RNA sequence: GGAUGUGUCGUCGCAUAGACAGCCAGGAGGUUGGCUUAGAAGCAGCCACCCUUCAAAGAGUGCGUAAUAGCUCACUGGUC
């Protein structure tokens, strides 16, 4: 996981979701996994 | 050695054998002899001696392997024909030369049982950009 | 563009999307107030060297060339605006945009073309018929290339005011 | 970056903007948002930077001189008067203004070249283009 | 420059045949 | 500084003569483009990015290898 404060998309696979009043970031590629928390 | 199959393409020169670096392990490491190819290969390399002309194989297995032949590097015999024995670093801004369409009569006559073009004009412009983008010019055309 | 009011107090509007202009020549120096968009959308495309209709409220249609328009800093949006109506004759003087065209033998070659002087305003433009662009060569550019006002062909008639010799383009080097 | 010769010192006050017109020797280019004062080597930070994304053409317009001279704490004390003429030098950008505007490189090649050039300067900043006519 | 079975131009490789 | 969190105004846009996202199927030949390298073949980096066929398929997205290769894209048709 990649808790960044500034989380932006890597690649077109990097799926920006909102969860939990959270902000986040599944891309089909792990390492590209980023969450703001 | 085993029974494994499949396809392999590359591009070994016209008349020179492989020592190691073509092939050897390249291929070699399939069940398939370089020894009887050295000769089979570089044979027919003859007609077509001084070039690396591009050639496909296929394997079915145990010490079995075929070979197609196709055209050579036509770039080898265009440096000569200008006098200069390795590409230009900038295409576009400093050029090789310039030549003739007669040349490019034959091109299409060798190049043809891999050029599907339409008809003549097709394989005629085709051959252009190529010649374009290598470094030399277009002499003649329309009108004129 | 409608522009119907024309008061000192611009407060009808200032809040409404609604510019607030002026036009005259010498004559008539009436007070005006346009729509914001309109001419928005407007002013774009004849920018100066193009004249439009002016029916201010009332049914009066008028004929002015766009003057000197004063927008605001902090936000590329316009505030203020000048008409200068046109006359028939003459108009005055107009600026005109020089234009590139045709790959330059100077880009491909090494280096890129620049245009030093925008857009260039020469004397005398001949109302009713005043180029709203100004198309110039720049393939002949080579290596430092620099192309005057003394150069470019001119419409049938304007004659330049902005002085020849001058540098209106050059073919720039690379790095 | 630094001036060749002057006075020494100065002072500090503001208001926004008055001489950063908007086209002008360029296509593109980049205007400051907010009162700052812009240090000479964070304008470097942005040429540079700007320069990388473009290889060659050169088109950078760095408008925005730094005509001001800055102090500082010698250590601490404060029983002296005025003090280091050499911390740095400032460039005063107000709203409005006009630091950058490249010229030549696509649209895309020019916001990227901002983009980051803006990543490093103490205000917000937004790219501009064309329509701008008033004194030529 | 050196390996065994994996370069395309001085003379390595791997190896079998 | 970041984000398909909502409310409201503006711009392109692209479109039942049946798009977008989903789906089955395709994908070009020149060419491992020329250039460069111990080699790099749409994909380390200069130059360009032309030709042929077609309903099509761009010397080219990114992932991938020592380059190959393999895997998809932009372009094309039917199903809604």
């Amino acid at each position: 996981m990649k808790v960044r404060s500034s989380v932006k998309k890597m690649c077109d696979n990097c799926k920006v979701v909102r969860r939990h009043g959270r902000v986040l970031v599944i891309c089909s590629n792990v390492k590209h996994k980023q969450r703001q928390g | 050695m085993k029974k494994v199959a499949g396809i392999v393409k590359l591009q070994l020169p016209a008349g020179k054998a492989t020592p190691a670096p073509p092939v050897g392990p390249a291929l070699g490491q399939y069940g398939a002899n370089i020894m009887e190819f050295t000769k089979a290969f570089n044979a027919q390399t003859a007609d077509k001696g001084d070039a690396i002309i591009p050639v496909e194989i296929t394997i079915y297995a145990d010490r079995s392997f075929t070979f197609i032949t196709k055209t050579p590097p036509m770039s080898y015999l265009i440096r000569k024909a200008a006098g200069i024995g390795k590409g230009s670093s900038t295409p576009n801004k400093a050029k090789v030369g310039k030549l003739n369409w007669d040349q490019v009569l034959e091109i299409a006559k060798t190049k043809m049982p891999d050029l599907n073009a339409g008809s003549v004009e097709a394989a005629a412009n085709t051959v252009a950009g190529t010649a374009r983008s290598m470094g030399v010019t277009v002499e003649g055309g329309p009108n004129a | 563009m409608e522009l119907t009011a024309k008061p000192r107090t611009p407060k009808q509007k200032l809040d409404e999307s609604m510019i607030a202009a002026v036009a005259y020549n010498k004559e008539n120096n009436v007070s005006f107030a346009l729509d914001r968009k309109a001419f928005d959308r407007a002013f774009r495309q004849q920018s100066t060297t193009g004249l439009f209709d002016i029916t201010v409220e009332g049914g009066e249609t008028f004929p002015a060339l766009v003057k000197a328009v004063q927008m605001d800093k902090r936000k590329r949006a316009p505030i203020h605006v000048d008409f200068y109506m046109v006359t028939y004759g003459e108009p005055v003087e107009v600026s005109v945009p020089v234009h590139t065209t045709g790959r330059s033998q100077g880009e491909v070659q090494g280096g890129l073309v620049d245009i030093v002087v925008h857009n260039l305003q020469i004397v005398a433009p001949g109302p009713r018929r005043i180029p709203q662009e100004l198309v110039v060569d720049v393939t002949k550019m080579n290596i430092g290339d620099h192309i005057t006002a003394g150069d470019i062909k001119l419409p049938e008639g304007c004659t330049l005011a902005a002085d020849p010799e001058l540098t209106v383009v050059s073919v720039l080097p690379p790095r | 970056k630094r001036t060749k010769f002057r006075k020494q010192f100065r002072g500090r006050m503001t208001g926004d903007a008055k001489g950063g017109d908007y086209v002008a020797f360029g296509d593109y280019g980049l205007i400051a948002m907010e009162p700052a004062w812009i240090k000479s080597n964070q304008i470097e930070a942005c040429r540079i930077v700007m320069s990388r994304h473009f290889r060659r053409g050169g088109k950078i317009y760095i408008r925005i001189f730094p005509d001001k001279p800055v102090t500082k704490k010698p250590a601490e004390t404060r029983m002296g008067k005025g003090k280091g003429a050499v911390e740095y030098w400032v460039s005063v950008v107000k709203p409005g203004r006009v630091m950058f505007e490249v010229a030549g490189v696509t649209e895309e090649q020019a916001k990227e070249a901002f983009r980051l050039a803006g990543h490093k300067l103490p205000i917000q900043t937004k790219m501009v283009k064309r329509e701008v006519y008033d004194e030529a | 420059i050196a390996s065994a079975s994996c370069t395309t131009x001085i003379c390595t490789c791997s190896c079998s045949s």
